[PDB]
């Protein structure tokens, strides 16, 4: 209802955690377990690809459609760049349903 | 070809005119039909019947277009000529649809 592809087997979870590496135990053996670890966290790269299978519109329509557009006018900030200080901003929602077909 | 004088109106016969003859089987025009009009075929087969008019509609904000009302010129489609001579047919094959429910 929050629109998107319903799947039944949908893109697996991918978890992940930082193994715990503890601090120093004590000399003698004591089975309370552990409530000293070494304070860290990792850091990485991950890159996800999908393949998207597109349909091409097969419109027989005579007059132009109706497009997403910039307005080119002057602007102080250009939409979907980032401002004066690197904040990265989105100024609109942008949906897909803009090219037509008969009922 | 029909000729009007003073209500003596001739129908002569032209053999070098044409008529443009095309089935929209891609789908791309508004389907009229559908939609329970009359000009169809007569139920007898002895009678001549009148071909209707082909004419759309598209989206309107009341009585106005809307930037997204489509427009189609029909000579933008392939058509097929035919002089007096000439004739005009296709096949269609109807896809998978059940079987109507004629039973109580």
């Amino acid at each position: 209802l929050m629109g998107g592809f319903g799947l039944k087997n949908p893109p697996p979870q991918i978890l992940i955690k930082n193994t715990p590496v503890p601090a120093n135990p004590p000399a003698e053996f004591s089975a309370t377990k552990f409530a000293s670890f070494i304070t860290q966290y990792s850091t990485g790269q991950v890159s996800v690809e999908i393949e998207w299978e597109l349909q091409k519109e097969n419109s027989k329509r005579w007059n132009p459609e109706v497009q997403y557009t910039s307005n080119y006018a002057k602007s102080a900030n250009v939409d979907f760049t980032v401002d004066n200080n690197g904040l990265y901003t989105e100024p609109r929602p942008i949906g897909t349903r803009y090219l037509t077909r008969p009922l | 070809e029909v000729t009007t004088n003073d209500g003596v109106t001739t129908i002569a016969n032209n053999l070098t005119s044409t008529v443009q003859v095309f089935s929209d089987s891609e789908y791309q025009l508004p389907y009229v039909l559908g939609s329970a009009h009359q000009g169809c075929l007569p139920p007898f087969p002895a009678d001549v019947f009148m071909i209707p008019q082909y004419g759309y509609l598209t989206l309107n904000n009341g009585s106005q277009a809307v930037g997204r009302s489509s427009f189609y010129c029909l000579e933008y489609f392939p058509s097929q000529m035919l002089r007096t001579g000439n004739n005009f047919t296709f096949s269609y094959t109807f896809e998978e649809v059940p079987f109507h429910s004629s039973y109580a």
